[PDB]
RNA sequence: AAAAUGAAGACAUUUUAACGAGUAAGGAAACGAAAUGGCGUAAGGACAACAAAAGUAGUAAAGAUUUAAAGUAAUUUAGAU
RNA sequence: AUAAACAUACUUUGAAUCGGCCAAGUCUGGUAAGCAGGACUGGCGAUGCGGGAUGAACCGAACGUCGAGAUAAAGUGCCAAA
RNA sequence: GGAAAACUUAAAAGAACUUUGGAAAAAGAGUGAAAAGAGCUUGAAAGAGUAAUAUGUGAACGGAUAAUUUAUAAGAAAAAU
């Protein structure tokens, strides 16, 4: 599966990717939106606090039936959750993208999560047995996750 | 000399309800419904293609440059309009290769025939070349 | 050009609806309006007749939720704003921008009490009314329906009159002395060349 | 003979048909675009066929008011009409207005009731030859680039003749000072104050 | 420096109860209260001058104008009809227009 | 509709005059002054560089996505990927 | 008297349709009905446009794409042109 | 009673060694004309994700007219006697 975007300078970027990951797309789509643009060190700390329910992931688009929380103040979103499984899956991709950067020879402290994208994947079907002799579907919602870490520098064009 | 070309309506006669449904394309179709809002020419929705929009006979099918389009395929088709270079402009067909396009473009300069695809399929000679 | 100035209309001795019609037309012509003393405007009919009209207005109220329903403002400045809003386009940017240029105040506040006041001859009560037709001031009707600040405006207006009574008395003394000094200059022997031009065109 | 639709052009070692002539017997013809004729130059004193009829109020010596263009609001003295262009030749005496000799179409001026009594004005020059002489022309097309300084230069050379022709102003300046308050009237800008409606204004 | 124009208010387009014709604009000239004072302004020049905040890297002018002429009166109250090179934008309703003193006939 | 001209021009000729709403429904093809005019899909028979190498195509086909142009419209044409 | 040659007379072949509804200086049954049924004509159906705030039928007027003008019904305090 | 399911490439040359990971995999590297990477020719629409741009009070979309911004886009000749 190809990447949504290519780095501006491949010499100063690192990539990680996962395909058909067995994690919910709607939860991971909100976790990736939270960590997009922050430094790699901060993004690793934020995802660890989501795990122990100390920073919230604001559910901005998929907020149907989600409850309100005290950590959702100032984010322009009244709803949030702490998706642990999607935080752990992104953490394994963030790590893999850092040893890829270390192998290249980039300063890890200067990296940032420039591009992270979540895509839908083919669902797996199961059986749920309903009343009056019916059978419904019990479908997973896997996803693809891309990740590009690029170094940061000041931009000036005269 | 070039006459003033007048277009009575520069918009597109989009099909009714094409802006609301993705199955209904934008190519025009006459609304034949008994209760249709457009074919009854209600106020607001009263725009149908009529012969009254027809452009002037003098400047019909005239290109903005003031000439007419003559599709060409090789160097011999240019000879069909060499005697009317003030009326027709060459137009190399979309499937003609880049090699034959050089001969058509080169020959049209000799016969003073204007070509409207003179910048098509040019080789990599844009940057540093 | 641009009209950065404010047209101040003294709503004293005027009719509520005829003032509103003229203002609502000019608000659409880009003018900026302030209607001071929007409580001294007059309406046709005695107080008993006006109160019956108010009761009919007060009846209009959303049954299932009165907080959604019509809001019946009692302040005379809000009585005029309701009248002017009804004569402006509804639910478009043109009518919202026009209403942003209008203000009444129940008296003459700090900036508008020393501005030049205007009158609408079409809306003057002395022109459009039979003298024996009983009228009601918007302030008197406002108090009868629950406007709490009727005597605050009266107190503030009483101070304003007594301050303007001595400003006008002082300014009159200056103008009388200036007019005399102008008469000595006009009759002065050395100013004959200038005065001759003034008299020839009727300015002296 | 060459058909009227045939204009052969030289082929730079390109492949040519059997019928097309070779380069050794093809002469390139210059592209011709201009096909109309410029206006004929006639006698200096004869008036052009396109001579605009002047208004009755505009007479030599009348004081005008310019209500459009660069010198809008200024007051000028009308000398005569440019018979080769139909425009008015006006001197807003430079010693007073700061408006030089110029040509202005009569639709941009207002004729006032005042007068300056033009006489012994010495109008030997001040004609179509003079105004063309002092015109600041553009930098042509193929004449190098001549950026920036070119416009500045012409004004330097044309200044000595523009100044000289203001010998016309010597009579009108003296006659302006004779009338009291006329000198101040001519220098000041014309303005519409409060209450002056153009449909009620008589000048 | 000086004032050589009269403020005319862009009242609106020539219209009916429910239609509107933007080819003709209705102006209310200042000081003209009747149709009998209108004949002076028939044929005069009118400009809608407006300001655009251009960018520094753009060569477009900061001040633009649309020119037109007064062609006919509209009613018995000094409102006139004007035709412009390009129809006036209806976001300029209530704005002021400059009525010049040319083409002069005095 | 009437005059005029008419082996090929061309835009289905030139001029003049009158006329143009529309559900159901009708107006197949061909018919030089044409007894309505056309667009699109697929397959079959021909034609397609006139001097003995004769439509386009690995110097990039069909298809896909958009950008512009022609047409009242059905649609067509070309550029870029 | 007036009009009428793209007048007039048609011939053949064939489609769709024969649930209709409205108005009224009309009528019958009914207490009456936005009821039932008729005579003459104009309409809506099949019809948009300007007006009557809104409206199948009222009033003006019937429609190729447009520009400029005089208008029709009806209007001229504001919404809304006057 | 009774289906669905065709296509890598010319050739498997079907990645093969290193780092991260429990593994699956990823990142390099490499084969190939080209990843065409085995869920393999092209790859539409519905549905999503990212990037750029723009707008905002109880629907949204459309049309006429302008304004703003963006894009396209018109030239090398040439006076009087």
């Amino acid at each position: 599966v190809k990447y949504c975007a290519k780095p501006v300078n491949v010499a100063k970027a690192a990539q990680a990717r996962g395909d058909n990951l067995k994690v919910h797309f709607k939860n991971t789509y909100e976790t990736a939106d939270a960590i997009r643009g922050m430094k790699v060190a901060r993004a690793q700390e934020f995802l660890k606090n989501v795990i122990i329910k100390k920073e919230i992931v604001p559910f901005r688009k998929h907020n149907g039936g989600v409850g309100r929380k005290a950590q959702c103040k100032g984010l322009n979103c009244a709803f949030g959750r702490w998706p642990v499984k999607s935080a752990q899956f992104i953490l394994k991709l963030l790590k893999n993208a850092v040893d890829n950067a270390k192998a290249k020879g980039l300063n890890t402290a200067l990296l940032t999560v420039s591009h992270i994208a979540v895509q839908e994947a083919r669902s797996s079907r199961r059986r749920l047995y309903r009343a009056h002799g019916s059978i419904n579907s019990f479908s997973s919602s896997p996803c693809h996750i891309e990740l590009i870490l690029t170094e940061k520098e000041k931009k000036v064009a005269k | 000399i070039k006459p003033k070309i007048v277009k009575k309506y520069t918009g597109h006669f989009k099909r009714f309800d094409s802006n609301r449904f993705l199955r209904v394309k934008a190519s025009w179709r006459v609304p034949r419904g008994i209760d249709n809002r457009l074919r009854r020419k209600f106020k607001g929705t009263n725009l149908l293609p009529k012969i009254g929009y027809g452009s002037a006979k003098a400047t019909r099918n005239m290109l903005p440059c003031g000439l007419y389009k003559f599709p060409v395929r090789n160097t011999t088709d240019l000879e069909m309009i060499m005697m009317q270079n003030r009326k027709y402009a060459a137009e190399i067909s979309h499937a003609v290769s880049a090699k034959k396009r050089q001969e058509i473009i080169q020959r049209a300069k000799i016969l003073n025939i204007r070509v409207l695809n003179a910048d098509a399929r040019i080789k990599k000679q844009e940057v540093a070349q | 050009s641009t009209n950065n100035k404010v047209t101040v209309i003294d709503c004293h001795g005027h009719v509520l609806g005829r003032v509103a019609s003229v203002v609502a037309k000019h608000l659409l012509l880009g003018q900026k309006f302030v209607l001071v003393r929007c409580e001294d405007l007059q309406v046709c009919g005695t107080l008993k007749m006006r109160l019956v009209q108010w009761e009919l207005y007060q009846r209009k109220r959303v049954n299932t939720n009165p907080t959604r329903g019509a809001f019946h403002h009692r302040s005379p400045a809000d009585m005029v704003r309701k009248a002017v809003r009804g004569m402006l386009p509804k639910n478009n940017y043109r009518g919202k921008l026009a209403l942003k240029n209008l203000k009444c105040f129940e008296g003459c506040p700090a900036p508008y009490d020393k501005m030049k006041k205007s009158s609408i001859p079409e809306a003057a009560a002395i022109y459009s009314f039979n003298p024996t037709r009983k009228r009601t001031l918007l302030g008197e009707l406002g108090t009868a329906v629950g406007w709490k600040y009727a005597d605050v405006v009266a107190k503030n207006e009483a101070e304003r009159k007594e301050r303007a009574a001595k400003w006008y008395a002082a300014k009159q003394l200056k103008q009388k002395a200036v007019a005399e000094a102008k008469e000595k200059i006009l009759a002065d022997e050395k100013y004959k060349a200038k005065v001759a031009i003034l008299k020839k065109f009727g300015y002296a | 003979s060459a058909p009227q639709w045939f204009v052969p052009v030289k082929a730079g070692d390109a492949k040519v048909p059997a019928y097309y002539p070779t380069d050794d017997m093809i002469q390139e013809q210059k592209k011709k675009l201009r096909t109309r004729k410029g206006a004929k130059i006639t006698a200096l004193d004869k008036p052009a066929w396109n001579l605009e009829k002047l208004r009755k109020s505009i007479v030599p010596g009348a004081i005008l008011i310019i209500v459009a263009g660069k010198y809008a609001g200024k007051k000028v003295v009308f000398l005569k009409q440019c018979i080769k262009s139909g425009a008015l030749i006006v001197t807003g005496p430079f010693k007073i207005n700061g408006v030089p000799l110029m040509r202005i179409n009569q639709r941009y001026v207002i004729a006032t009731s005042q007068k300056v009594d033009v006489s012994k004005v010495d109008t030997t020059g001040v004609d179509v030859k003079f105004f063309k002489k002092i015109a600041i022309k553009k930098a042509a097309f193929g004449k190098t680039v001549e950026e920036d300084f070119a416009k500045k230069q012409y004004e330097a050379k044309k200044a000595l003749i523009v100044e000289k022709q203001k010998q016309v102003d010597e009579s009108v300046v003296a006659e302006i000072k004779k009338v009291p308050y006329l000198k101040e009237y001519m220098a000041s800008y014309f303005t519409l104050k409060n209450g002056d409606h153009p449909h009620l204004l008589k000048f | 420096k000086c004032r050589l124009h009269v403020n005319a208010v862009f009242m609106g387009f020539q219209r009916a109860q429910r239609n509107q014709y933007p080819n003709v604009a209705l102006l209310q000239i200042s000081g003209v209260n009747t149709k009998e004072d209108t004949p002076f302004y028939i044929g005069k020049r009118v400009a809608y001058v407006y300001k655009v905040n251009v960018k520094k890297g753009s060569n477009k002018p900061a001040i633009r104008a649309i020119f037109g002429k007064i062609v006919a009166p509209h009613g018995n109250h000094g409102v006139v009809k004007a035709r412009f090179l390009h129809n006036l934008p209806p976001k300029a309703m209530g704005q002021n227009l400059k009525v010049f003193l040319y083409p002069s006939n005095i």
